[PDB]
């Protein structure tokens, strides 16, 4: 089709590209290097490579796919390592047995060897079906018993052929259209352009909370199914934790994990960790992967994968709420995607706006985070999915004034604040509960008064503890613990007891790794019970010091009360907890005599 | 504690002594393969100069390098610069040369090809011809110590895989 | 130090005469291997390849 | 089969006297044909010199070669420009080590030519991340700075950040003299099956201290495991574009495909950042922040990220960049994007340096991100970690007592101040300073620490594990 013009670095100059669009993905060289036009100028179109571009003659053809930066979605996509352009690195490795990611693979995204059982749907010959509509589900894994077959949006028609009950490649044939008189094959598969994102029929409010199973997310400050999370991706700070909680023990019905710009070494560790990480929820132990897609991008990857990467993992993660799947989508750093945008403007040479960044860091930004939220599944069955997207900041040691930092953080309703002083005490999960916020607490009113209706006033009220420590330490240590009343003391004591009990979380252990929302409920009423019992009774005269000395055994309970096991039955923990009440209750009774 | 300097002088101040005698070791073991190397390649230029002096056997490898310097050239004009011998077999032939760049390429045969009065420097070619574009701006150096040259700056692993074998060290 | 110097000067010989072992056993593959060699180098020389750039 | 090379071809040169322009440090070429983009060309001066050139544009017929050693003495008329059909590939052997190469890959030990395994092409493919595996062993460098209390995995890229005039380069010679794998073990790691190597690239460097790099190399026996790759101040730019790119390769070939452990010293980064943005700005592109391109951090990205361990082989590459911070601030754009993409950094500082102190390290903001995999029981000693984590402790301690010192006098100091001052002085003059050539091993390091953390009491030690304290501490 076309030929090639100037050349410097991977912008490339094309000749005869009169059918060429904006934006459109391209076969550069003989080697079918990929890469996106930028610039339309009569026959010539301006291409930006995705790859190194050291070899390219003056002539050689560029074909032109047709198709815009697109993702192939689909089975297969689960338990999957992907780069930001979607190259399956696996699939790479085994294909070429290479150490390197060879210059111009084209390996499809998704494996087209591998036969799925396909189990036809509820749509039959002659049937209207418009996009988004489930005509088939396929046993994908054991997690995701059916991996249900969207129609693709944009598509539409009348039903004249669909496959049988069977196990069919992505390649063949499986469902057969008609809109008006032309005739469309739709395979297994389909790719959806990444920048636009999937529609839906309705955007609804994100009002379920995302049980992360830490006691400081949980209570403190809650996500939402379909909410957004900001968190700093500071080195010494256990974000592990943080990602490792949500792929492992959250709500979600797949995760997506997007390395983006990461170190070398770090995405050595994303990528060896995630394979032993195994989960419960489905009564099995079976592992994450089944449930994960990784998109991996060390930062020798192209800047234009690095940037694209998010988009991908979006995608993917709007796919998945398409069939009715919460999913998760953690980015890795969302501040190295931000300086693959700066290099992109850069190389194109748009005006800066900050320091470098272009103008629409801010509109990419916002558009790419409201992708984001709980929505009704475009197309029937009805169904309902989500997509929360919990991105790391790491700005230049802790740089926050970063306008990608600024425009996370004004864009994101929930902050989870890490501290590296707090994983320095080795306090995990290390949460800074003075600068973390969460601005989905009036949202979740509904779940709580639906299912824990205390859970707010408790909530606040542990906001309210901590606060007040956190201002009268400062006092303590200016003037001396004798100028504290005794319910300073008080707030102190048991300040102290939630930061070395409901805050910290072991997460190694078993009775830590997961602790429910029932059972945080659980211990939020037990430690407001302690602080309320202590005010009250020693508003009622009694010294704290000798209640605190006194006092001791119902302290320990409650420490322990944080070795409860989850496991043991929602039922039979709640009962002890009702004893741990009974007994603390009765004990502050004795000792305030 | 004074003599804990000289304790080990003995060896850490010969040490350099010691390195460097290793150092030039090792350069004159592949200073010997290095002249091994030349040596062979005198004689190939050597055997390739005889081979070019059987003009009955010189004349098709003659019009291979020829057409295959026109095909690099690729243009309907050229000019030829051959050695003051062999001058009339290359005006002997350019019929026949004009015809097979014309049928190696899908275009049109080279309408006329002319023989540079700068004759090529008999003691050092010894074999070869430098066909020129027009106005003899283009050229491609197709004589025989040339390709020599590239063969023997290009096929060295080859050179190294057939002398000896791979190297037990590249595991790969 | 007087015996370093003397074993610094008997090494430089012994290294001597290690590498010109090491070089006799490379002249010897050499010149065994030097027909082959140039066989094929003139037969690469004296061989070409029609070829055109156009792709 | 090996023999798969299929080199034996001739590929003719095409050679233009079309020249139809000169434009400072680069050469217009009017009808070039079929140009590739990458291409090395070789440059035939009136006078007859021959000058090397890298095409930077290809336009319909126009190649725009970029010239190495400048342009000077060029006419539109007389010379000639042949284009070699193939970009900067060069020569990789196993016998490269004991080699002293150009910035261009040219020997200069005056020595024969490479005599290549294979041509391996530079600036090669990118790491495939799921190939990568996290580093786990440590690489000792001798320096008890760095071993104990900044220790080095073996696929680990940790920079050292230095200013101008520190002494950076010498700490880099000892480090490429002194560098080696760190457990005993029945056989040397100069066999063939276990063996290590170090490629020491020189960017910009001075000839004086270019010059101290060879000899210093030559005489201490350190050539025969390092290829070194010389690049003068003076010699051209794109030379210096290319002399990380030489280096890394030919780690690359090392590690894996002939399974080495492979260090890479890339000293003077900030001047390979000069001859970077140097090159952008001949492409008449607008420079970014501070005057410096805006895409460095690829290109960094690249040179850095051609490290760590693999899954199928043995081999392993380590780096350590080492950059001149220009008016000593992190801020700038080189220290700020070697951060983003390298793991931790070594701070040499300039106050140690007037005292005295060599190295002239700076612990307290030198930091290894991945020093916890280097370190164990099978990785040099049990005690490495709350060594090294007690050291730091000990000597932050120090320097905010000897503040102190001046302002509430020594008397009104604690009792662990009062200590943390005479341990810093050790600390320091002892332990931080460590001659030129003394090698330590990380076992010496560690029971030198020892020795220096054995004035303190049992009670504020409290930053080592009670076991390891009462097995090491008390005798």
């Amino acid at each position: 089709y076309g030929a090639i013009y100037s050349v410097s670095g991977p912008v490339v100059i094309a000749e005869n590209m009169i059918g060429c669009a904006m934006y459109e993905l391209v076969k550069v060289g003989h080697d079918n290097l990929v890469g996106e036009v930028i610039r339309i100028d009569g026959d010539k179109a301006t291409i930006q490579v995705y790859e190194e571009t050291a070899g390219l003659t003056v002539g050689d053809p560029v074909l032109r796919t047709g198709k815009p930066l697109s993702v192939e979605l689909g089975p297969g996509l689960m338990e999957t390592i992907y780069d930001g352009i979607q190259r399956p690195l696996k699939a790479i490795k085994e294909e070429s047995q290479s150490i390197y990611i060879p210059r111009g693979i084209d390996t499809p995204a998704l494996d087209r060897t591998i036969k799925w059982q396909f189990t036809p749907g509820k749509f039959q010959v002659g049937d209207h079906i418009s996009g988004g509509d489930i005509y088939g589900s396929v046993f994908e894994n054991s997690l995701i018993s059916s991996h249900k077959i969207l129609l693709p949006p944009r598509s539409r028609g009348t039903i004249t052929w669909i496959a049988p009950a069977g196990e069919y490649t992505l390649d063949e044939k499986i469902l057969e259209v008609e809109f008006d008189g032309k005739k469309s094959d739709f395979t297994l598969y389909h790719t959806w352009p990444v920048r636009v994102p999937r529609p839906v029929t309705e955007k609804l409010s994100a009002d379920y909370p995302l049980l992360t199973g830490q006691r400081v997310l949980d209570a403190l400050f809650p996500c939402v199914q379909g909410g957004t999370t900001c968190i700093p991706g500071a080195f010494g700070c256990g974000k592990t934790v943080i990602s490792q909680s949500l792929s492992k023990y959250s709500n979600s019905d797949a995760i997506i994990y997007v390395g983006c710009g990461e170190r070398g070494n770090e995405m050595a560790e994303v990528l060896m960790e995630f394979p032993e990480l195994y989960t419960e929820m489905s009564g099995t132990k079976e592992p994450i992967m089944k449930r994960t897609t990784l998109v991996a991008n060390t930062s020798n990857m192209p800047v234009a994968a690095r940037e694209a990467s998010i988009y991908t993992g979006i995608t993917l993660a709007e796919y998945f709420r398409d069939q009715g799947k919460n999913v998760s989508m953690i980015a890795d750093s969302s501040s190295r995607w931000a300086e693959a945008l700066r290099e992109i403007s850069g190389r194109l040479g748009e005006m800066p706006a900050d320091q470098g960044f272009p103008a629409y860091l801010g509109a990419k930004l916002a558009s790419f985070y409201e992708r984001a939220g709980k929505a009704v599944a475009l197309g029937s069955p009805d169904r309902t999915g989500s997509v929360s997207i919990v991105a790391a900041v790491s700005p230049a040691g802790g740089d926050f004034s970063d306008p990608v930092t600024t425009a996370t953080l004004g864009i994101t309703q929930v902050f989870w604040g890490l501290d590296k002083k707090l994983a320095q005490r080795k306090h995990f999960p290390s949460i800074n509960t003075s600068v973390s916020y969460s601005k989905y607490t009036n949202v979740l009113n509904k779940f709580y008064d639906s299912n824990y209706p205390e859970f707010p006033v408790l909530r606040d009220r542990m906001k309210e503890i901590l606060s007040n420590a956190e201002e009268l330490e400062q006092v303590v240590q200016l003037v001396g613990k004798s100028a504290l009343s005794d319910s300073d003391k008080i707030t102190l004591d048991v300040a102290t007891l939630i930061k070395e009990d409901f805050l910290q979380q072991n997460g190694y252990s078993t009775y830590d790794a997961f602790c429910p929302i029932w059972k945080t409920f659980d211990m939020m009423r037990a430690f407001i019970s302690y602080h309320d019992e202590a005010q009250k009774a020693v508003a009622n005269g009694a010294n704290w010091s000798k209640l605190a000395d006194s006092t001791g055994d119902v302290k320990h309970a409650v420490s322990s009360s944080k070795f409860f096991e989850p496991s043991r039955g929602e039922k039979e923990v709640h009962g002890e907890f009702e004893k741990l009440l009974s007994t603390m209750q009765e004990r502050f009774a004795e000792s305030t005599d | 504690g004074n003599f804990k300097s000289k304790l080990k002088k003995a060896m850490l101040s010969q040490q350099i002594t010691k390195s460097t005698i290793a150092n030039k070791m090792r350069l004159k073991v592949l200073s010997a393969r290095e002249q091994s190397l030349d040596g062979i390649f005198e004689e190939t230029k050597e055997k390739l100069s005889g081979i070019a002096n059987n003009r009955d056997e010189y004349k098709p490898i003659l019009q291979s390098l020829i057409v295959e310097a026109l095909l690099k050239l690729l243009e309907p004009k050229a000019i030829v610069k051959a050695l003051e011998r062999d001058v009339d077999l290359i005006e002997s032939m350019k019929d026949d040369i004009m015809r097979e760049y014309g049928e190696k390429a899908q275009r049109a045969p080279l309408e006329e090809i002319v023989i540079s009065n700068d004759y090529l420097n008999k003691d050092l070619v010894s074999g070869g011809v430098v066909v020129s574009n027009a106005s003899d701006k283009i050229e491609i150096n197709n004589t025989l110590e040339e390709r020599l040259k590239l063969l023997s700056e290009e096929a060295l692993p080859a050179i190294r895989l057939e002398l000896y074998g791979p190297s037990k060290t590249r595991k790969f | 130090e007087q015996k370093n110097a003397g074993g610094v000067g008997e090494l430089e010989k012994k290294a001597e005469a290690g590498v010109q072992g090491e070089l006799a056993e490379i002249k010897k593959i050499a010149e065994k291997k030097k027909d082959d060699v140039v066989k094929i180098l003139i037969e690469t020389v004296i061989k070409p390849s029609a070829e055109v750039h156009i792709n | 089969k090996k023999a798969v090379e299929q080199g034996f071809n001739v590929k003719p040169r095409l050679n233009y006297n079309t020249v139809s322009g000169v434009n400072g440090p680069l050469v217009i070429l009017e009808k070039v044909k079929f140009p590739r983009y990458n291409e090395i060309v070789n440059l035939t001066l009136p006078d007859g010199t021959v000058r090397q050139g890298q095409v930077l544009e290809i336009r319909g017929d126009r190649a725009i070669v970029q010239v190495f050693e400048g342009t000077s003495g060029i006419d539109v008329k007389k010379t000639t420009v042949e284009f070699t059909g193939e970009s900067l590939r060069i020569p990789v052997s196993e016998d490269m080590l004991g080699r002293i190469f150009d910035g261009s890959g040219r020997p200069i030990d005056n020595g024969p030519k490479v005599f290549a395994e294979d041509y391996l092409d530079i600036n090669g493919s990118p790491i495939n991340p799921y190939a990568r595996i996290y580093p786990e062993e440590m690489i000792s460098t001798g320096v008890s700075a760095i071993d104990t209390m900044n220790s080095i995995a073996r696929g680990q890229k940790i920079p050292i950040f230095s200013a101008s005039g520190l002494p950076h380069n010498e700490i880099a010679a000892q480090i490429c003299r002194q560098a080696g794998l760190v457990r005993p073990t029945k056989d040397v790691h100069d066999g063939h099956e276990e063996n290590f190597s170090i490629v020491f690239a020189a960017m910009g460097v001075n000839l004086e201290t270019a010059r101290f790099f060879k000899q210093d190399f030559e005489e201490n026996g350190s050539l025969e495991r390092t290829s070194l790759f010389l690049n003068l101040a003076n010699d051209p730019t794109i030379e210096r574009i290319i002399t990380p790119r030489l280096a890394l390769t030919t780690a690359e070939y090392l590690a894996y495909q002939t399974e080495r452990h492979v260090l890479t010293i890339l000293t003077d980064m900030s001047s390979y950042a000069d001859a970077l943005r140097e090159v952008s700005a001949a492409r008449e592109e607008v420079p970014g922040r501070r005057g410096y391109p805006g895409y460095m951090y690829t290109d960094l990205s690249t040179i850095y990220e051609r490290a760590g361990r693999v899954e199928g082989r043995n081999g392993s590459i380590t780096q350590i960049p080492i950059l001149t911070m220009p008016n000593d601030d992190i801020t700038h754009p080189i220290p700020d994007l070697t951060g983003y993409i390298t793991e931790g950094q070594i701070f040499v500082d300039r106050q140690l340096h007037n005292k005295g102190i060599y190295p002239p390290i700076n612990v307290l903001p030198s930091l290894s991100r991945l020093m916890k995999s280097a370190i164990g029981e099978g990785m040099t000693r049990k005690d490495h970690g709350d060594v090294s984590n007690q050291l730091y402790a000990k000597y932050a301690i120090g320097k905010d007592a000897a503040a102190m010192k001046a302002v509430v006098g020594e008397e009104a100091l604690s009792i662990e101040d009062k200590l943390s001052l005479e341990f810093l002085e050790k600390f320091e003059k002892t332990f931080i300073t460590q001659g030129a050539y003394e090698d330590r091993t990380v076992f010496e390091s560690l029971d030198q620490a020892w020795s220096l953390l054995r004035i303190y009491p049992k009670e504020m030690l409290n930053r080592i594990s009670p076991k390891i304290l009462d097995e090491f501490y008390d005798r």
